[PDB]
RNA sequence: GGGGAGGUUUGGCACCUCGAUGUCGGCUCGUCGCAUCCUGGGGCUGAAGAAGGUCCCAAGGGUUGGGCUGUUCGCCCAUUAAAGCGGCACGCGAGCUGGGUUCAGAACGUCGUGAGACAGUUCGGUCUCUAUCCGCCACGGGCGCAGGAGGCUUGAGGGGGGCUCUUCCUAGUACGAGAGGACCGGAAGGGACGCACCUCUGGUUUCCCAGCUGUCCCUCCAGGGGCAUAAGCUGGGUAGCCAUGUGCGGAAGGGAUAACCGCUGAAAGCAUCUAAGCGGGAAGCCCGCCCCAAGAUGAGGCCUCCCACGGCGUCAAGCCGGUAAGGACCCGGGAAGACUACCCGGUGGAUGGGCCGGGGGUGUAAGCGCCGCGAGGCGUUGAGCCGACCGGUCCCAAUCGUCCGAGGUCU
RNA sequence: ACCGGAGCGCUGUCUCGGCGAGGGACCCGGUGAAAUUGAACUGGCCGUGAAGAUGCGGCCUACCCGUGGCAGGACGAAAAGA
RNA sequence: GUGCAAGAGCACUCAGGCGCGCGGGAGAACCCUCGCCAAGGAACUCUGCAAGUUGGCCCCGUAACUUCGGGAGAAGGGGUGC
RNA sequence: CAGUGGAGGCCCGAACCGGUGGGGGAUGCAAACCCCUCGGAUGAGCUGGGGCUAGGAGUGAAAAGCUAACCGAGCCCGGAGA
């Protein structure tokens, strides 16, 4: 409301561009020694267990 | 490369062991290789130790004394080559490391505030005169 | 470190007792002044009918400082108060016997007239 | 910038302090305690000290651990069962394990502080 | 044009003949020549100097070939030295005689996104009478409608330090070849562990 | 006129946005005697310069008439 | 008495802006002009020397602290090499201040019958957390660089810096009756500033150690904890981070050149530095030193490593899985860091954590013995405790694994 | 708790800043506004134009998209100028 | 309730009731709130604005002036635990 | 003079009442708030409940202040599509 104010309604094109790097990234997983289930690296897991 | 300490310690061959012990709260006078107009001499400095800045080598220490109404303080490097002869003169109850509180009350109260560590007194006088007799015979 | 408004004690018998510095005589724009440096300074108080009176603007030279002075031989030294001696433009003390110790630095400055009178040339 | 120093911690002081004491207390009680990944890592070095300290014997070392752990019975349990089990096992009296779960709402990564065995 | 790689090991003070002197302790280990580039093969004279030893397994890179091209133990780091073709296969602290002054280039400490007052040593603003908002601010930055922009290279808060910096004319104090150490006139860029190069100064 | 410097500057007093920009404060100074006078009691800068001088003159003139009458 | 320049002042028009272009000073941050205050170079002098006057060349850098007032301005104080004048909405309030001016209250003087009024004075009086675009300072992502990849570099171009004083030697000589007092060259110390560092000096060090009051508590005595801040208070403090602390820079040297001195020399038999030509000569111009830099799409260079189509495209240009060198994800962490990026390490391991030795900080723990009616003291004791700094050791944790990624156009 | 002058004491008001504490800023997960807004593909200088240019002219410069931060301009917002 | 001269003040604590309806990390500039500092001590600045110095109690002592009550807590100093 | 006695728009200082100076807040926690500091504190004291006074009128230790969050003449309907 005060001093900081947008001068112009940002164009739909320019807006979408900003969200360029906005895209997510898929998580990383790996097959465990127990089940074939995909555990996240350096971790245990439910319905699988672990050792030591 | 795992020798970071020894490396700095190597250069530290400028060391000296001729220097006796001394902890805060005890008077001590040092001989200093002071250069006059151009020659060289030894200015003596009688005074109590206030601080000993331990830090491996280059471990400094300070001494404060009354001098014609003015209290002067001199900080000396321990392994300083210019230090001719540091001589002990009287030791007292430390009870504290850095004792600046003397600056505030330099008076007969400082005398009764800094007792006399009879423990070190004995060990000193005893080990001095006793070790003498052993070195003699 | 002595600067503009700094009060200084008087070591000599010039009759003055205390003088606030007025300006440090050195570079075009010096900031501080340790032992051995000369300064302009106003006399802020003095003994009755002394050689120099209050308000008498004077040149003087530091002789003792609260801030310790570093020695090239690693050594150091520090006094209990900041004091100085009033000087002539001939750079000689307006007074005689100057009690209270002084630094060795005064020697490398050509004020041997001071160190001679000085009892404790520490 | 000035992280040249040791570790990191949240909350003020008396809080974070009592925090370590709190986690160590319950950790010496149950042995296996799940908590945030960071908290665990810091709780790691704190507990091990109490353990190796209890590995000693003299009552001085006892009262020394009494400062953090307040329950006299819990410390009594440390000098009896806990300490001997880790005899000769100089250092590493505990273990930290990353969990795959994620606390709902805050998405905090979970982990485990297991008393090695 | 002498030159040699090394790492800042730390610093304390020694005693010259009777006066104290702060001095930094550099470590110029044996640096094997890796490639003497002549103007023929390239377009300028220089020499690649290796340094610390390395786990041969870590250097599985084609660097293995680059090391074999001169037949040398796999080093960790290697940099050139302009206009400098020495001798033998390795440079040493023997290159520098006590008394000679040297230029030491290094990587200053990283102070990150430092404030403007921290960076260019600005003045900030009043601490009492003025608003409690601009205590450490740069205040103004420009004029009015003219120019209406900002002078490029204007001093502003940002990432600072952690960059190539070169102190100069540091006199080489006592150099001990018995351990590959090298003392200097104290102040030297980089932390205790950084890679620093030492070259010949330009007094004349 | 060669031993008289005319200084100008912002006025001192009311006037609004004008008194701020539009200076119109004039101060003169007879160099050889150091003596000086100044006026600002009028919106116009020149009107002050005129008067300020007419006074500078008369004030100086009164000194000669007195110094001479002193001899 | 005459002719211009400049666009800093006052003034004259009233052309954009009254559905708003915040107005004086101060602060902060500056940049640019030269008609130059200083330093550097030079002609003339009523220039002996020194010092000075005046004019010319010259922005590279420099241009102090304080008293009075809201002041700009100005006077004064101490000093200085000098304490330059101006542009930039009289730079700068979406950066600050709000003492002034310019609302409401009050008063004096003063004008008015009055309500009221004042380039007259006086006391008081709300300064608006969120930056979309350009601009600037920093840091990433994506592609491009006609093959993929790792390591090291070239420097077109751009940036930073650039100041100066004083004492001594040559020499108390040249000059001068005397007082004074040299250029030239060399040495040394200093001020302000800038870059880097923690050895020393000295700050902080938020629980590193110790002591202390009141209170509640474990457990009655000791002993210990919580709270009294977001440390309860006090005394002291490594590492780190720091200036008051240590180190180093301005240049030297090369080249062209400014005013200016000079050589040769006409037109114009003489003469002249000039029109042909040539030499000297500024803190300034180019290079030289430090930093950035191949998005230098004009994508550079050197060293080194991998290399075949295996199935579709008749052709031109492509598509798809496995791949190689090599890269990425994940993890332990880092004087690197907002996030990201950069860097080290990942069992073939000392990366962090733990433990131990050391440095360092604190300053004689606990418990028991003894002296004293007691508060206490003494011994055991430099004990006990003990973050960051230096190093050792696989007890714990960096287990295992996965994806990407040339098969390289034409003459 | 009125306005002015001076002095003593004591101090980060200042020379001149430094370090540290915590609550926000920054990263991740959850929820999720506002004023404003002709349309935008929104560079610098010198001129230029109703006289202060991203948009006209000439010239120089500049791969595409962001994140953090500063406020010079968009005669920035706000209130149909007091 | 205990201690501080007393007190409904302050500190901790009974009985009782709460940890305030976004959290997790990181430990940049910058802002809020806060602690500390060498040497100097108002040079800051429109003004010591802000901050800090002093502080409770007991005893000694206390000027000009005065409407004789005051000025007085003037100022200045000593004592304070067990 | 001593003792007694316990007056005061007296003093110090919480509750309570009030806002001096600074800081924060400024699409706030809040259409007047928070923190530090500061005035009165047996008196023209503060406070609850019940009552009366209103628009050119009230009330006012007097500012043109207040009279239901903007009072140099309240608010709502109407003349009124002035
Ligand atoms: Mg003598
Ligand atoms: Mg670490
Ligand atoms: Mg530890
Ligand atoms: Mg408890
Ligand atoms: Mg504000
Ligand atoms: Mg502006
Ligand atoms: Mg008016
Ligand atoms: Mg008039
Ligand atoms: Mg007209
Ligand atoms: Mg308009
Ligand atoms: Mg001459
Ligand atoms: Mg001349
Ligand atoms: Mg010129
Ligand atoms: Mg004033
Ligand atoms: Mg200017
Ligand atoms: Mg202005
Ligand atoms: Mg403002
Ligand atoms: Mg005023
Ligand atoms: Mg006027
Ligand atoms: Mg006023
Ligand atoms: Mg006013
Ligand atoms: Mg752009
Ligand atoms: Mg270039
Ligand atoms: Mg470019
Ligand atoms: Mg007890
Ligand atoms: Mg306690
Ligand atoms: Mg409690
Ligand atoms: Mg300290
Ligand atoms: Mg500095
Ligand atoms: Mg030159
Ligand atoms: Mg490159
Ligand atoms: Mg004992
Ligand atoms: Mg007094
Ligand atoms: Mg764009
Ligand atoms: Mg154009
Ligand atoms: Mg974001
Ligand atoms: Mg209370
Ligand atoms: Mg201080
Ligand atoms: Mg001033
Ligand atoms: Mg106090
Ligand atoms: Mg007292
Ligand atoms: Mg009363
Ligand atoms: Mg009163
Ligand atoms: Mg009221
Ligand atoms: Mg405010
Ligand atoms: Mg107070
Ligand atoms: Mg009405
Ligand atoms: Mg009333
Ligand atoms: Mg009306
Ligand atoms: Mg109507
Ligand atoms: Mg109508
Ligand atoms: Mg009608």
């Amino acid at each position: 409301a005060k001093h900081p104010v947008p001068k112009k309604k940002t164009s739909k094109a320019r807006r979408d561009a900003r969200r360029s790097h906005h895209a997510l990234t898929p998580p990383i997983l790996v097959p465990c020694p127990e089940c074939k289930a995909m555990k996240p690296p350096h971790t245990v897991c439910p319905e699988c267990g672990y050792y030591a | 490369m795992n020798r970071g300490a020894l490396i700095k310690l190597v250069e530290s061959r400028y060391v000296r062991t001729d220097l006796p012990e001394f902890r805060p709260g005890d008077t001590v006078r040092v001989s200093y290789k002071v250069k006059e107009g151009n020659r060289t001499r030894i200015q003596d400095f009688e005074g109590i130790v206030i601080r000993i800045r331990r830090n491996g080598f280059n471990t400094t220490f300070t001494v404060r004394k009354v001098s014609y109404g003015v209290g002067v303080e001199r900080i000396f490097p321990l392994h300083s080559p210019l230090i001719q002869k540091i001589d002990i003169v009287q030791r007292g109850r430390a009870r504290r490391a850095k004792l600046y509180f003397i600056r505030n009350l330099s008076d007969r109260e400082i005398r009764r505030k800094l007792r006399a560590d009879r423990k070190r007194i004995d060990k000193d006088r005893a080990a001095e005169r006793a070790a003498k007799e052993e070195v003699q015979k | 470190m002595i600067q503009p408004q700094t009060y200084l004690e008087v070591a000599d018998n010039t009759g003055a007792r205390k003088i606030m510095c007025i300006r440090v005589l050195k570079g075009s724009n010096a900031k501080y002044a340790t032992v051995g440096d000369v300064i302009v300074a106003s006399v802020k108080e003095a003994i009755p009918r002394g050689a120099v009176k209050e308000g008498d603007v004077v040149k003087a030279v530091v002789v003792r400082t609260k801030k310790e002075v570093k020695r090239p031989d690693g050594s150091a030294i520090r006094f209990d108060d900041n004091a100085a001696v009033i000087i002539n433009n001939q750079l000689e003390p307006r007074g005689t016997r100057v009690f209270g110790p002084v630094a060795r630095e005064l020697r490398e400055k050509g004020f041997m007239k001071i160190v001679s009178l000085a009892p404790e040339v520490l | 910038r000035h992280l040249k120093s040791g570790r990191k911690l949240n909350r003020h002081s008396s809080h974070r302090l009592a925090l370590y004491r709190n986690q160590a207390k319950s950790l010496l009680t149950h042995g296996r305690i799940t908590t945030t990944v960071p908290k665990a890592k810091e709780l790691r070095g704190f507990v091990d000290h109490l353990i190796h300290l209890a590995k000693r014997g003299d009552l001085h070392a006892r009262r020394l651990v009494l400062r953090d752990l307040q329950d006299v019975k819990l410390v009594r349990k440390l000098f009896d069962e806990i300490a001997p089990r880790y005899r000769d096992r100089q250092g590493g009296y505990t273990r930290v394990l990353k969990l795959a779960e994620r606390r709902r709402g805050d998405g905090a990564p979970l982990a485990l502080v297991e008393l090695v065995e | 044009m002498k030159g040699i790689l090394g790492v800042k090991v730390g610093m304390t003070r020694i005693f010259r003949d009777d006066r104290a002197v702060p001095v930094t302790v550099i470590l110029a280990g044996p640096c094997p020549v890796v490639q003497r580039r002549t103007p023929e093969k390239d377009g300028y004279t220089a020499v690649q100097l290796g340094f610390l030893p390395q786990n041969p397994k870590r250097v599985n890179r084609p660097l293995k070939g680059h090391f074999a091209k001169a037949g040398v133990e796999p080093v960790r780091i290697l940099r050139e030295i302009r206009d400098f073709n020495p001798e033998g296969d390795t440079v040493t602290v023997e290159i520098f005689k006590p008394g000679e002054r040297v230029d030491v280039t290094g990587t200053s400490k990283g102070r990150g996104f430092a404030g403007v007052m921290k960076r260019w040593n600005f003045a900030g603003g009043p601490d009492s009478h003025g608003a409690h908002k601009i205590h450490r601010h740069p205040g103004s930055i420009g004029n009015r409608k003219t120019p209406g922009r900002v002078y490029k290279g204007k001093k502003m808060a940002g990432h600072y330090g952690a960059e190539r910096v070169t102190v100069m004319n540091l006199e080489v104090v006592d150099v001990i070849p018995e351990e590959n150490l090298l003392l200097v006139k104290g102040a030297v860029p980089g932390p205790n562990g950084g890679l620093v190069i030492v070259r010949e100064t330009k007094k004349a | 006129m060669d031993e008289i410097r005319i200084d100008v500057m912002r006025a001192s007093g009311p006037g609004g946005q004008g008194v701020n920009t539009t200076d119109s404060a004039v101060r003169v100074v007879h160099l050889p005697t150091g003596i000086m006078v100044t006026c600002q009691d009028s919106r116009s800068q020149i009107k002050n310069r005129e008067k300020a001088l007419m006074i500078l003159r008369s004030r100086l003139l009164e000194m000669k008439r007195a110094e001479e009458a002193e001899r």
